[PDB]
RNA sequence: AUCGAGAGGA
């Protein structure tokens, strides 16, 4: 992998390093093997990385994988956007998918949830729940036609 | 999902779009029929009563007119049919639905609608003909081309809405993209090509053309630039007129390849005070990439100056290109006979190598590759040989192509064209790939019914030796057709998948906004980020800059950043500072210098810990180099005289600067520590940029110059901080989506399906892999 | 569009005097940008211009059949016998100035075809229009004077831009704004209301 | 209002470069070892041949919009064959006791090095370059 | 001859005149060619009313054809533009009225020519509105071809106009222009695979100009005072009249500028 | 459908030449280009209008109504 | 076309032969004893092949590849690999027959990339033209017909069978590839 | 009209991709674009 | 539909002034003249003859859009020389050259015999 | 919640006007100006309501108080005069 | 109205 490390002089110099690439993943067994650096090892699969090393390592691996796809395209997207997506899946202890399983299943919001997918079932479950929608979500205000709490609508302007 | 989230809207129009070089970037050319059809309610005011009365008199049929008049009672009055249409007298408080007029805010939208850039406010200009007119540079954010593409225009109906469109959604404001921290719009197509041909030293402009070009710049100083050559003839370099187009006080430094100060290749670019010193304008200077003139003009002066620069550059370059002309032609695709022979013998030697490897495989004298079937190794070797042959033939063609070759001109300018297109038209189009493989035997052991059974030769397997100019054999054409068909299928499937992905991401992140406490939160108040981006700053205004402490040899870092008042050799030369003679000894000032050096060393260790690669350039708030250059140009120090700054003043001022900035205002220990974490990297950058030895060596900044630089750095950081209320989640989702739409699909899942696994957090993975170190 | 996959939209119409002219006085019926050609790799369009120039001067029909060995060098030789350049570049003069153009320009008879889509049929503009009864929303299509649809993606773009008022105005004032009466005791619009 | 530098220069070599109109010129000071020059010139306006000896002058003056000469009574400041106008992009010192001046004349770059000049030379945006045959 | 421009004619024909312009600025020659294409007045059909059309061709198609048909315009200066005339729709001095009636009486398909078009409006002693036939047979341009049992009855109103309004009113078809044939001025750089002389043929206009000398340096002052042009006329206005009217129209435009200045 | 009146590019009348061109090529078995040269269209802008033209008017005339 | 040896251990030959071509051309000229495509099929000179039948056979693209081959070459001609094939069951009538009608319209499609050819095959459907001679008699819902249709200057040999020359759908414009005024 | 008359429709492992068996029986390049690209073929 | 009429390009309408003279800003003698319903043909010749006059420092050539026919001329002259006078003298010289060309061509045609 | 007042001295919101805040203030002032509002700044050659609003913002004349809101619900009220525009 | 077919852009 022709890695680059500080030279004894100080300038960054590149030395080739031997790297193993495995078609399979058994991370717990692999990391506890002599002759490898357990800190350096990285997995294609982020779910296993989080399960062995905690939510934060999985967060880092998720950002790295999204960076890998964007670099395969060659396009660059700023760190904050991808990081926000990964933090959205990361703040909940288990990894939360962008599919309806996950964010739409997450209890926050009622009509905002039904906008994405499974609209009628979400409304049915809300009626059985007798849950209260705060209407603070942008989507819920869009259905309501009330001015959405966008940045322009967030603050309240009154007379002197 | 449909009618409540997205509604058919009144005051909406759609037209086929065409492009006009003369129309300004912020403007849209709205047809007179559309302007007459669409109306905005304007309340009658004492200021507008004359104008509004004239518009109502002019009537719906002719613009500027007015279709309807709304009473205080609100009952409609139709101007098309009424007995009173002639004799209306305006009453205060009435609302006249005026026709859409020039220099008004509207919204121009492209139907893919992947980005906020795809919906941008434009200034109306009423045009005679029927097609919506837009500037060339605005095509890129819209992903628009004049192939019959249609675009929609929406008209605000309230004054607050008009203010929002003008103050936030305007095109000049949206030039700098939050994502990718780069301008969206750059000089494109002919202008780009033309500008390079204008910037060549061989290109010179005569006095009549100079006068006309000077006039073409809508804002002209009126001072004829002094000709580059005077006595033989008053010739003018295209650089001089182009500089008249560049706004004054703007300085750019670009070094590429062998960027000698003498710059014989005319590579790189130095612009001082809007005057170009050296270089031929290529794409990267006039392009959407970071460090281009667009970004510098947008930050230094403002968005308005940048858009006006777009317009002026376009006008001058289009005029000159119109008088020079351009034409691709058949002959620019053709290549010299000797080069064609070299290409053919290159392909022949590749075929001979492939045959030899095939014979080696037949003899079973093929070395075992671990984890790779021997046939897999054979396939990889043949594929690599054919790819290298095609690329090498392309290199021969590119070297063969003269500097006059128009395709080469377009590639050098960067307008359109690539090396692979040159290779395919000139020498060899290469080997077609289906499903990531060479063309398989659909017929049993035969790729095509003409080919013999069990033939693995490249011609049977699909490699097309012939170039596009040479013409393609029928078998080659069928293999190419298979490849192209797979390309079309992949394109459509990709677009569908990215559409679903974008909707998922937007719906997931739509709630996220930067609150007034600077914590990124959802609707329920759950925090996604305590500090947005972990630096608390908007994605715009950030440019990648070099951190000088990281990298380099330790001795070189000491040489650049260490000055010791005690050792004479270490002590700065007395010419640099008036106190330098006084500064010898002065042990207390030296211990302050030692403190600054210890801070720099700790920072170097810290940055080396942050990045194992230790790449010097990372996205940072304020570009110090631009501020330093502006200071040097503003104060005009001869640099022979010693600096007014004292050594203690530099260290103390840098420390006070670092103290002053707060991402979060409050004086709370948790908040203070979070802010210090937020600005730690920026503080390290500032320490690298301004060291006492550096401040007296890289320049002879006066005390007032250092103070001005400090104040400007602080102000630029404060401007760069993210505005509260910004819906970052939607921007993030779009920022992922648009490259993903552009995204197209060593044996690893890549592109859209890999993104689908990541986003779905699906347990099954097509290619699990572990990287053991 | 050309016969080789080059589609186009008429940006402008130019009088013959303004248009660039060859020494013979021939003016292009159509002007295409060079920049389009490199990415498409449509060499055959250029070959068609060359071959059709040769055919027009010779008066003999030219064969563009695929898988027939025809040399661009041979066509160039025929053009050279005609006197026109082998590449088909012709020296042109700028129309407005009469100055000789610095670069010679490829000039040729190219077969071009008129596509069905025409602008005047495509244009639609609605300020106020009929509304579908159930939706109370603008109808669909130009023929019904039906408004354009603010997409869900368009709403997302507007959230990204941050203009709440414009999104609200397109959302309610532009389409299906309605006033209803509800009661405090039950959050349902069961209250009957005589305003007079 | 007086020239900052005057000299006789013998061209070591001429390099056309890629451009056919503009050639780069490598020359040395005649009778002085210290100055050496490399300049971008146009052949079409004035021809430069190898081993030619050319008189080189730099003058500060002789803003205002360039005026075509109103009358022949307005006096040329030079009988020199070539005159150019430009601004220096950086003044540098090659080494202690050696100074090099880098001037861009409408993108045509000219570097000439020698110690004694930098007291004469100034960081001045104005420059008039005079070449005599 | 006279101080200023001097013109030497290479060849004279009724259809075409080849001439050489000396002591002329290039902008002037460009302006003259543009005026010759556009600004010269000419008479062509601007209105068509058809009573009976049994032809396979539609009426609009035939009307466009009729507009393109040349009509003699030597005396066009006496005729007045419709916009200048005070007539409600047409005036005899303003417009010339043509009538054309053709029936397919023969089983063999009968042609319709410009010779069949005849003029109802009074000539008033001016050479205006005559259909123009350069054909050896004297058969006019073929508007339509009529089957047996097919008739066509139409009335045309022809009005004064210029080519900038519509291409049919243009007197001249092609203007041939050549200057700096040896490329001494080097206004253009030739595209050559190996050598410019081999790739680009020598123009006929080169031989009249003196051959360039390889040792002679390129001169930057030189603007070509010599231009080689050829004018080709449709026949509505004679070639000499075409170029003279171009000159005079440019003079009138300049005089209009001058009188506008005096009014200011 | 019928012969164009004039060539679109420059404007030389081409309606008169069609009958004589067809008759020339039939009478003399002439090459089409030589026939155009006798006709007088020396530029391909004029030559395309005669050479590439199709008289669909004959096919329309064949229809009885 | 069917390929069998003219003599056993003589050069394999396409079963059709010049005299048969002359009889076909003579029958086509009458527009004697008729000589049809069905006549060729009954003579056994040509055969119909299903894809499953195509799998078992070996066919040759060009009839000139078949004749025995025992120096200099024009550089512009496409590189043709020597067939090196002992046995050919059949020979293709012409490779261009693999292309459809819309592709047959496309000029020099070999020299062009395939996706552009696909785009043009759709756009040709979209393009205007005189669809039928009886259009004036007919009353279609929508009909677009060119004023002065012009036959293409560059024609495929398949166009004569396509009747595109007889009923063209485009005009031979004079086109310059140039940058003028940026529009 | 002629191409509309020679049209194939395949209702619906890789049918869209051009196949070797399609040589000489289906046009290599004539197909709809976007949706049903290669599902519909022209003889 | 939307397209302007052809009669508009060579006719002045609504009482449009053929020449609009306005003093130029930031240049002492410079003046902008907007020629209305005028094309490139007149403008290039006027600009060339204006450049021929010694006292004119500057003379320009602008069309703001090809859709509309307005030719913009900026003229800057020597002090004591009215730019209007410069344009008038240039126009008069154009007329003299055109008349001389007409006379010479007429003589040549009278010499021509065919 | 209710009477969640924030002391004037103890306000932590950004002194710089948010771009949304400036946009809404300018739009509301322009809307009221269209409806015959009094103009507190002397105007020279200005009829557009938005231009009057921007000039008034420069003069800091607009008597509008923006209620900065927090996730907790406590409100910090800033006058237009107090917020710096940059 | 519904359903279907086709087409346009990516
Ligand atoms: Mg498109
Ligand atoms: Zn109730
Ligand atoms: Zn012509």
């Amino acid at each position: 992998y022709d890695r680059k490390v500080p030279s004894p002089t100080g300038e960054y110099v590149k030395e080739p390093e031997w790297v193993l690439e495995t078609d399979g993943v058994n991370l717990s067994e692999v990391m506890t093997v002599p002759g490898i650096d357990p800190t350096r090892i990285y997995t294609n699969s982020f779910i296993d990385i989080m399960e062995v090393l905690g939510i934060e390592a999985g967060r880092a691996a998720l950002y790295k994988e999204v960076y890998n796809v964007i670099a395969s395209d060659g396009s660059y997207v700023n760190y904050r956007h991808m990081a926000l997506l990964v933090d959205v899946m990361t703040t909940q202890g288990g990894l939360t998918s962008v599919t309806r399983h996950g964010f739409n299943r997450s209890n926050t919001g009622a009509l905002m949830r039904c906008s994405f997918e499974e609209t009628v079932e979400i409304l049915f479950e809300a009626g059985a729940s007798a849950e209260l929608d705060d209407c603070r979500g942008v989507s819920e205000n869009v259905i309501l036609g009330q001015m959405a709490p966008i940045g322009t609508g967030a603050f309240d302007v009154m007379i002197d | 999902r449909g009618n409540l989230m997205g509604k058919r809207v009144d005051f909406s129009a759609r037209t086929v779009i065409s492009g006009d070089p003369n129309l300004e970037l912020d403007q849209v050319g709205v047809p007179k029929s559309i302007a007459k059809t669409l109306t905005y309610p304007e309340v009658v005011t004492p200021y507008n009563i004359d104008r509004l009365t004239q518009l109502v008199r002019n009537g719906p049929n002719e613009h500027p007119g007015a279709k309807y008049v709304i009473r205080d009672s609100g009952d409609r009055i139709d101007l098309r049919y009424s007995k009173r249409a002639g004799d209306i007298q305006l009453q205060y408080g009435w609302k006249v639905e005026r026709h859409i007029m020039d220099n008004d805010p509207v919204l121009f939208n492209r139907q893919p609608s992947l980005h906020k850039m795809s919906m941008m406010a434009h200034r109306v200009k009423v045009i005679p003909y029927s097609t919506f007119r837009l500037n060339l540079s605005v095509t890129s954010p819209y992903n628009a081309d004049f192939d019959g593409d249609e675009m929609n225009l929406h008209v605000p109906q309230s004054e607050e809405t008009r203010a929002e469109l003008s103050q936030l959604c305007a095109v000049p404001l949206q030039i700098v993209s939050p994502q990718s921290n780069k301008p969206c719009m750059g000089i494109v197509q002919d202008t780009l090509c033309g500008i390079r041909k204008l910037t060549l030293r061989d290109t010179f402009i005569e006095l009549d053309q100079v006068l006309n070009m000077l006039y073409w710049v809508p804002d002209w100083d009126g001072v004829i630039p002094t000709p580059a050559i005077i006595k033989p003839k008053p010739l003018w370099s295209g650089k001089q007129i182009l500089s008249v187009a560049i706004p004054n006080g703007i300085h750019l430094q670009r070094f590429d390849e062998g960027t000698t100060l003498l710059s014989p290749k005319d590579n790189g670019m130095l612009i001082i005070d809007g005057q170009i010193i050296f270089g031929v304008v290529e794409k990267k200077t006039v392009g959407s990439s970071n460090g281009g003139l667009i970004h510098v003009v947008t930050r230094e002066k403002g968005p308005q100056v940048c858009a006006k620069l777009f317009g002026n550059i376009q006008k001058v370059v289009n005029f000159w290109l119109l008088h020079n002309g351009f034409s691709t032609g058949i002959g620019d695709t053709i290549a010299d006979g000797p080069t064609m022979r070299e290409i053919t013998e290159t392909i022949a030697e590749a075929k001979k190598k492939v045959l030899d490897v095939t014979k080696e495989a037949q003899a079973n004298l093929l070395t075992a590759k671990h984890g790779m079937t021997l046939r897999e190794s054979f396939e990889d070797n043949v594929v690599r040989f054919l790819n290298e042959a095609r690329d090498k033939a392309g290199r021969l063609a590119e070297v063969n192509l003269k500097d006059l070759n128009n395709v080469k001109q377009m590639v050098m300018a960067g307008s359109k064209g690539s090396f692979i297109n040159i290779a395919q038209m000139s020498a060899c189009v290469g080997q077609q790939s289906v499903e990531g493989k060479r063309i398989a035997f659909g017929f049993v052991d035969r790729t095509l019914p003409h080919f013999s059974k069990d033939d693995y030769s490249p011609e049977s397997k699909g490699f097309v030796e012939n170039s596009y100019l040479r013409g393609l054999t029928p078998q080659e054409f069928f293999f190419h057709a298979m490849g192209g068909r797979e390309g079309l299928i992949d394109t459509a499937v990709k677009t569908a998948e990215t559409g679903y992905i974008q909707r998922r991401l937007v719906k997931a992140l739509e709630d996220i906004m930067v609150h007034y406490d600077n914590t990124t939160r959802n609707s329920l108040g759950n925090v996604i980020q305590f500090i947005y981006g972990e630096d608390g700053m908007d994605a715009a205004h950030i440019e990648k800059q070099s951190l000088d402490t990281i990298g380099g040899s330790d001795a070189a870092f000491e040489k650049r950043y260490r000055v010791d008042l005690l050792n004479t050799d270490h002590t700065l030369d007395p010419s640099l500072l008036e106190s330098g003679s006084e500064i010898l000894g002065d042990l207390k000032l030296q211990v302050l210098l030692d403190e600054e050096y210890k801070q720099l060393v700790k920072d170097r260790k810290f940055l080396r810990e942050v990045f194992v690669d230790g790449e010097a350039n990372w996205p940072l708030p304020v570009n110090i180099r631009r501020i330093i250059q502006n200071a040097q140009q503003t104060f005009h120090i001869d640099h022979t005289k010693p600096s007014d700054l004292t050594i203690k003043d530099i260290v103390l001022g840098v420390k006070d600067l670092q103290e002053n900035l707060l991402v979060l205002r409050g004086k709370n220990e948790i908040i203070q520590n979070a802010q210090r974490d937020a600005v730690t990297l920026f503080c390290c950058l500032l320490r690298s940029r301004l060291a006492t030895r550096r401040v007296l060596q890289e320049y002879r900044l006066t005390k007032q110059a250092f103070d001005w630089v400090l104040s400007n750095i602080e102000a630029q950081f404060l401007r760069s901080v993210v505005h509260p209320g910004e819906m970052v989640g939607v921007l993030a989702a779009q920022s992922i989506g648009e490259p993903a739409t552009q995204m197209t699909l060593k044996k690893v899942t890549s592109g859209v399906p890999r993104l689908k696994e990541i986003l779905n957090v699906a347990k099954n993975m097509k290619t699990p892999s572990l990287t053991v170190y | 569009a050309s016969r080789h996959g080059q589609k186009g939209t008429i940006g402008i119409t130019y009088r013959r005097e303004d248009m660039p002219f060859t020494a013979e006085g021939i003016v292009p019926d159509l002007i295409i940008n060079p920049h389009a050609i490199p990415s498409r790799m449509t060499v055959a369009h250029l070959i068609e211009c060359l071959l059709s120039k040769v055919a027009a001067l010779s008066g003999n029909e030219g064969d563009a059949s695929p898988f027939t060995d025809i040399t661009v060098e041979g066509i160039s030789k025929l053009l050279r016998e005609h006197g026109y350049q082998s590449r088909g570049f012709e020296v042109m003069y700028n129309g407005h100035t009469g100055k000789k153009l610095m670069a010679q320009i490829f000039f040729g008879p190219t077969y071009y075809q008129r596509l069905r889509h025409m602008v005047d049929d495509k244009i639609h503009a609605r300020a106020r229009g009929p509304m579908q009864v159930l939706t109370r929303q603008p109808v669909e299509g130009r023929s019904r004077d039906g408004g354009l649809r603010f997409g869900e993606m368009e709403r997302d773009c507007m959230i990204a831009h941050g203009a709440a008022s414009f999104l609200k105005e397109r959302l309610m004032e532009a389409s299906d704004a309605f006033r209803v009466h509800i009661c405090g005791i039950c959050g349902l619009m069961t209250v009957i209301a005589k305003l007079n | 209002s007086n020239t900052l530098f005057d000299d006789i220069f013998q061209v070591s070599e001429v390099d056309p470069g890629r451009y056919n109109k503009v050639c780069r010129i490598e020359a040395a000071s005649t009778t002085q070892d210290q100055c050496k020059l490399t300049l971008d010139i146009n052949v079409e306006l004035f021809p430069v041949a190898a081993q030619d000896s050319l008189t080189v002058t730099i003058a500060s003056s002789l803003t205002r919009s360039w005026r075509p000469p109103q009358a022949g009574d307005r006096s040329l400041a030079d009988d020199y064959d070539y005159v150019m106008y430009g601004t220096a992009y950086k003044f540098e010192e090659v080494s202690k006791d050696l100074i090099a001046v880098y001037y861009s004349f409408g993108g045509l770059l000219m570097r000439l090095e020698g110690n004694y000049r930098n007291l004469n030379n100034l960081k001045q945006e104005n420059a008039y370059l005079l070449i005599r045959r | 001859s006279e101080e200023g421009p001097q013109v030497k004619i290479r060849e004279a024909s009724k259809d075409n005149v080849d001439f050489i312009l000396s002591n002329v600025d290039l902008a002037m020659a460009n302006s003259l060619r543009r005026v010759m294409i556009a600004e010269i007045p000419t008479l062509a059909i601007d209105s068509v009313e058809v009573e009976t059309n049994t032809t396979v061709l539609a009426d609009e198609f035939i009307a466009h054809r009729l507009g393109l048909i040349p009509l003699q315009s030597m005396d066009i200066e006496q005729l007045e533009y419709s916009r200048d005339c005070f007539c409600e729709d047409h005036c005899d001095k303003c417009s010339v009225v043509l009538t054309l009636q053709a029936f397919g009486e023969s089983e063999s398909t009968t042609n319709v020519y410009s010779k069949d078009l005849v003029i109802v409006s009074n000539l008033m002693g001016r050479n205006i509105g005559h259909p123009i036939i350069q054909d050896k047979e004297g058969n006019g341009v073929l508007i339509c071809k009529l089957r047996k049992g097919q008739e066509l009855k139409l009335t045309c109103v022809a009005k004064k106009g210029i080519a900038k309004e519509h291409a049919k009113w243009g007197p001249a078809a092609a203007i041939e222009f050549e200057y700096d044939p040896w490329n001494k001025l080097k206004h253009t750089d030739y595209w050559y695979e190996q050598d410019s002389a081999k790739e680009w043929p020598q123009s006929k206009n080169c031989e009249y100009e003196d051959p360039p000398n390889e040792g002679d340096p390129f001169d930057y002052k030189a603007q070509a005072d010599t231009f080689y042009m050829n004018v080709e006329s449709v026949g509505s206005i004679p070639v000499d009249q075409v170029v003279v009217r171009g000159i005079d129209t440019l003079q009138k435009k300049v005089a209009s500028i001058l009188l506008a200045l005096t009014q200011m | 459908m019928i012969v164009p009146v004039r060539c679109f590019s420059c404007g030389k009348v081409v309606g008169d030449k069609w009958e004589s061109y067809l008759n020339l090529l039939q009478e003399d078995e002439l090459d089409e280009g030589t026939a155009l040269s006798r006709l007088g269209l020396k530029r391909y802008c004029c030559r395309r209008m005669i050479l590439t033209h199709v008289d669909l008017i004959e096919k329309f005339l064949r229809y009885n109504p | 076309f069917i390929v069998e040896d003219d003599e056993s251990l003589g050069h394999k030959e396409l079963k059709v032969r010049k005299g048969h071509i002359a009889k076909l051309m003579a029958t086509e000229y009458q527009d004697v004893e008729e000589y049809t495509w069905s006549s060729l099929l009954n003579e056994g000179l040509v055969e119909y092949i299903d894809a499953e039948e195509e799998e078992s056979i070996l066919i040759a693209m060009q009839p000139e590849d078949l004749e025995p081959a025992e120096l200099d070459v024009d550089p512009a001609k496409r590189i043709r690999v020597s067939h090196h094939a002992t046995t050919f069951t059949h020979c293709e009538i012409h490779p261009s027959m693999i292309l459809g009608v819309a592709a047959s319209i496309i000029p020099f499609p070999d020299h062009n990339q395939s996706p552009r050819n696909t785009y043009q095959s759709a756009m040709g459907k979209q393009a205007m033209g005189v669809f039928l001679t009886n259009y004036n008699v007919r009353m279609d819902t929508m009909a677009n017909i060119l004023y002065y249709p012009q036959k293409p200057l560059g024609t495929t040999r398949a166009m004569e069978y396509l009747k595109f020359r007889e009923l063209p759908a485009g005009q031979n414009a004079i086109v310059a590839i140039a940058c003028y005024s940026g529009y | 009209t002629l191409s509309h008359l020679r049209r194939t429709n395949t209702p619906i492992a890789k049918p869209r991709q051009l196949h070797n068996t399609h040589w000489g029986l289906v046009c290599p390049a004539e197909t709809p674009e976007g949706q049903a690209c290669g599902l519909v073929k022209n003889l | 539909m939307n397209a302007p009429d052809r009669f508009e390009l060579f006719l002045l309408g609504e009482g449009e002034s053929k020449l609009k003279i306005d003093p130029d800003t930031k240049a002492p003698n410079a003046v902008v003249i907007t020629f209305e319903k005028e094309d490139h043909t007149l403008g290039n010749l006027i600009r060339a003859e204006l450049l021929n006059d010694r006292k004119v420092l500057f003379a320009a050539y602008k069309v703001e859009h090809p859709f509309f026919a307005r030719f913009k001329l900026r003229i800057q002259t020597t002090e004591g020389y009215d730019p209007k006078d410069a344009l008038k003298n240039a126009c008069n010289s154009i007329i003299n050259k055109l008349g001389a060309l007409k006379t010479n061509f007429e003589t040549e045609w009278n010499l021509q015999t065919l | 919640l209710k009477e969640k007042a924030i002391p004037k001295d103890q306000r932590a919101t950004t002194p710089y006007m948010t771009k949304y805040e400036r946009a809404r203030i300018l739009g509301t002032r322009a809307l009221q100006i269209s409806m015959n509002a009094p103009v507190f700044v002397d105007l020279e050659g200005e009829t557009d309501p938005l231009r009057i609003a921007m000039k008034e913002l420069a003069e800091k004349k607009i008597p509008l108080v923006i209620r900065r809101y927090l996730p907790d619900g406590s409100f910090e009220d800033w006058s237009v005069e107090e917020l710096i525009v940059d």
